[PDB]
């Protein structure tokens, strides 16, 4: 009660009245720490920093993040932050004190599940899991389902790959019965989801593919659907080629054509090709599937598209074996197997916090030194999270301890551009994009190398691209932009290793960018009006500064989507600076994505926006991304 | 099929 | 091909053409036996015995029991029989030869799954399984679900008890979330059923009870239903008392009121009562639940009613612990636990085969000596089945090996009565009912004792009612009817044991009484016309014998349900002999059930038929059964 | 409630 240790006492001592069970909401561990250090901890909190969140930003904390006692809010926002700092840092009080300040000052934040659970008795701080279907058998299928149920119990998303499950009509031993396929098994996972979100990963040569991409269709002929599951395609290059050559494409059942999902690139093309020649599947025209994809995406925004070969060929985890899927948001690309469930350890840097208006009037700069610095901090945090996390299933524990993948991201890209008066499609924006990501990658790699010196390289380092001094941009065959000194980094890496197999994967930010008052991660603004009803504060400030914020605006703006193009009284520079995402060529979007990608270890959630969507425009948009070498060609398609 | 105006 | 060994060669050598996999339809074991004895085996078959099945009887074999090769019938009926004899008897050629003859001569048959699988490589000869829900936890619930899926894979019914799963709103550790209850978990088992029939067992003090009894309701408000699951109530005496005293009844969640389903009778009444006084649940009027039961049964024929206390107090398995459910058809009452899934090993004796028309004209007798004899044979068979069965899950293997329960039954009761010119409600029928069941129980117990001499008592014998010389009718406090010598039997039992913990449980007969041309087990005829369209052959013969089989009959009969009461031209004796089950007082039905029950180890499937059903008539019908001490008060309610 | 005519 207005004092951190007292708040901790309360949450710690809490008893569920309606039942008589003591229900501690702090772990023993963090309780004792707060107690053994109450003074330092109590007097470090700056309560002034609570009115630094917007109305609707602070009300997202209150609505859902601040711990509550009897439906009444138990935590002030700084208590939350301080709680998280400790949950992350344990006995490391100086580290915790640093994390507290930087979060409270809004330099970065941590994913929702960290915010919810850090400090509490079963601290599941990890943002999502990637699950391998354990085996094409009732035992295998029910063992997986159990595992998802256990996982889906402490919430957090699941990315499930099912390339190895046989398709409708496939043969089954000891019975006259024929297999029913994927759809009815999807249905089982649907029902388990609803009982306790899901992405499903499939390679497009799977014989149940036509039905699988229609998982989210509206005209639901009862039994063949399955909703709040999201289908994602794990596309090999061969598919895209057949589609552009207008050639054939063969559907197989994994039992007649085994191994397809356990090789990529040329080994996959030989194995695939050899299976076509051997008459093991059913050939159709590549474009019949292509057309069904596009049709499904136009109506439902799914399936997502993640390029299998790009992902595997350019992954520092390639020494592990072949990577069979991404995650629910299409940013994580990490190895998974029957006994290794990959985990997403996520945090995001607040890009705008590094803008500085220096000795002058209107000059702004970007403090890349502070950026590098903070990303070193967040790298250290995400390591602790790996160690201090609660693992809902053993598979997850094995995966994280063994390869230690980390997942850094960003938010307030669009804000940064705007504050610095840079159109999203300016050459300056193009350049800032590159430098921002160069410095984050460089920082996290540097910090991760330091850790390898103290605690050793992750178990699985020897034999990896990084161990051979092949870093991410090398696998893109590009020279780094050169703001940072990569030689020295790479030399140290080869000497000492790094602690983390992977480190970058800019994700969706949803409610954690809301609290901080910034825009969805790295996409631009969808509108200059969200909803109540509030206008883009930068656009707002400029319309006041010109006096034109007369009612011929607040009204206009809402009945125009929040667009400013073709307003009669607004300078062209403002027009260029406040384009809606519907007004930015998806071509620029993809280019900037391709630019930043040589600095992304993993992938990123690349939402795509089309105005007057034709099947042809979509097709060019997929191929464009494809040929740019992107791992994630598309997360959702938003349209109309 | 291939409209490059996106 | 017209020769048993050649047919075996074929089924044995079969290859799935569409796939190139060798798909043997005989086990190695039975293959080798047929081969090592081809002559004896081949020349024992009497092919004359194929035209002893009716048109629609033989066409049930062909339609679904006779093994097929390429959609074409591979087995003649005698091959089937001979196959089954061997599958049951292995190297015991004399035993097999005896089983062959008696089945071919239609003295008895074995349950469907035996007919399908006996002799084949994974011989799942057992008719159903009773499963314990392993624990009130995600782990527990998903472990069970897996187990049912594995079981439901080789078909055969499941009886699942779920008394221990907490109810809606119940508290859950480490989360703000409250439990959703039974219905959503039922829903998961529904979906698993459909993906790979189910009975669910609940005690009526469970807080989700109102929704649970409505599982099969027609006005389905989407999410709260769940179909092709059958709800069954596991009713304690206390419930019936509260209902008749018009008192209160308390709903508990098993976590606030633990142990209820792990005691019965007075221990349960004290524990229950103590829980009421302690204010652990929510009290309502007994009759509000009662009324909802009756309402549900009137519209859907469910839930079934099986009396928990009758079942436990009068079970030779009471040394095992408390029995928590019956089976899908309400005949089996066997112990189950997280690691013991009880198995139903079923066969039925053909009652009419023992009628003999002796040195005279119209005298018929009943050969009780041959009956005793054949039931000894079937007892021996069901023992072999236990040993030679394929167990789909380890739990089932443990249960069967440990207690060796057997489940003998009957068919052609109604036929026997009719052939012997005995109205179902005659005193002679009442007497034949008793003697028939006395002799079956006596026989199976005798045969089972012999086995205990050769192979030892079942592991779990010491400490059982039987071991103390308490036999089933003793637990009914009645003297046996006295056709057989029970002293000598009981004395031998106490000395040597018996091989089988249990032995009798007259069940539904469905397709295995169809093949043999007889009526549903021990119920009377539902009609004198089934459907095509054929008339009860005994009624038929009599109408010809009187010349009145003029068209003023075949027509009349069908547009009258197949009733003969109030036909103008038919003798009263025929009227009395060919009553429809709608024309027999359910009071007689229940009495005859109570008579035979003192000779039933387990229980029997007591379907109930009401003409002008009122809530009051149902209530009298349940209480009547209840006070008669029945274990199964009702299987389905057929109505209207 | 209790009609004994069944």
């Amino acid at each position: 009660t207005k004092q951190f240790s007292k708040v901790v006492e309360d949450l710690y001592r809490y008893v569920n009245a309606a039942t008589g069970k003591p229900a501690p909401m702090i772990s023993d561990d963090v309780y004792n720490i707060v107690m053994e250090n109450k003074d330092k901890l109590n007097s470090a909190i700056v309560y002034d920093r609570d009115f630094q969140y917007s109305y609707f930003g602070f009300k997202t904390l209150e609505r859902s993040y601040l711990l509550r006692i009897n439906g009444q809010v138990a935590e002030r926002p700084q208590h939350l932050i301080m709680r998280v700092a400790l949950g992350i840092h344990g006995r490391d009080i100086e580290a915790a004190l640093e994390t507290y300040n930087l979060m409270s000052l809004k330099y970065f934040t941590h994913a929702s599940p960290t915010l919810f659970n850090a400090g509490t008795p079963k601290p599941q701080m990890s943002s999502c899991f990637l699950v391998a279907m354990k085996e094409d058998s009732i035992e295998g299928i029910y063992d997986t389902l159990k595992e998802c149920a256990l996982i889906s119990k402490t919430a957090g998303g699941i990315g499930l790959h099912i390339h190895n499950i046989r398709s409708t009509g496939s043969y089954i031993a000891g019975t006259n019965g024929t297999s029913n396929g994927l759809i009815p098994m999807i249905r089982v996972f649907n029902n388990t989801a609803r009982y306790v979100a899901f992405a499903l990963y499939l390679e497009p040569w799977h014989a149940d593919i036509f039905d699988f991409i229609d998982i989210r269709k509206n005209h639901g002929k009862e039994e063949i659907r399955a909703r709040d599951l999201f289908p994602a395609l794990w596309i090999p290059d061969l598919f895209m080629k057949r589609v552009e050559e207008n050639g054939t494409w063969t559907l197989f059942s994994p039992t007649s054509a085994p191994g397809l999902s356990d090789c990529y690139g040329d080994e996959f093309e030989a194995l695939y090709t050899r299976y076509e020649k051997e008459g093991r599947g059913k050939t159709i025209k590549a474009q019949k599937l292509w057309y069904s994809i596009l049709e499904a995406q136009t109506e439902t925004g799914t399936p997502f598209v993640v390029y299998k070969d790009a992902c595997n060929r350019k992954s520092n985890q390639k020494n592990l074996g072949v990577i069979k899927s991404s995650n629910l948001c299409c940013e994580i690309v990490e190895y998974s197997a029957p006994d290794e469930t990959a985990v997403c350890n996520l945090a995001s840097v607040a890009l705008p916090a590094f803008i500085e208006t220096s000795e002058d009037g209107k000059t702004s700069t970007y403090n890349f030194k502070k950026l590098h610095e903070i990303a070193k901090v967040v790298t250290r945090n995400l390591n602790r999270v790996i160690d201090r996390n609660y693992y809902p299933v053993e598979e997850a524990r094995k995966s994280n301890m063994r390869h230690r993948p980390i997942a850094l991201g960003v938010q307030g890209l669009a804000d940064t551009f705007m504050l610095l008066r840079l159109p999203f499609d300016s050459e300056e924006a193009r350049l800032l994009n590159i430098q921002i990501f160069e410095t984050i990658y460089h920082a996290s790699m540097e910090a991760s190398c330091e850790l390898a010196q103290k605690d050793g390289p992750y178990e699985t380092f020897q034999g990896s691209p990084a161990s051979q001094g092949i870093l991410q941009f090398d696998m893109w065959d590009q020279k780094p932009y050169g703001m940072w000194d990569w030689d020295t980094l790479r030399k140290d890496i080869m000497k000492h290793g790094v602690r983390n197999s992977l480190t970058m994967a800019p994700m969706p930010t949803a409610s954690t960018s809301q609290i901080l008052g910034y825009n969805e991660c790295f996409e631009p603004v969808t509108s200059n009006m969200y909803s109540f009803q509030v206008v883009n504060p930068y656009l707002l400030r400029d319309l006041v500064d010109l006096g034109i914020w007369d009612e011929g605006m607040k009204q206009y703006l809402i009945t125009q989507n929040g667009s400013i193009q073709g307003l009669p009284n607004v300078p062209q520079e403002l027009k260029d600076l406040y384009k809606t995402v519907w007004e930015i060529s998806q071509k620029t979007i993809i280019n900037m994505a391709a630019d930043r990608s040589v600095y992304i270890d993993q992938s990123h959630s690349l939402n795509l926006f089309l105005r007057a969507p034709t099947m042809g425009k979509l097709t060019s948009m997929h191929f464009y991304g494809w040929k740019k070498g992107l791992k994630t060609g598309m997360y959702y398609l938003r349209t109309q | 099929n291939f409209d490059d105006d996106f």
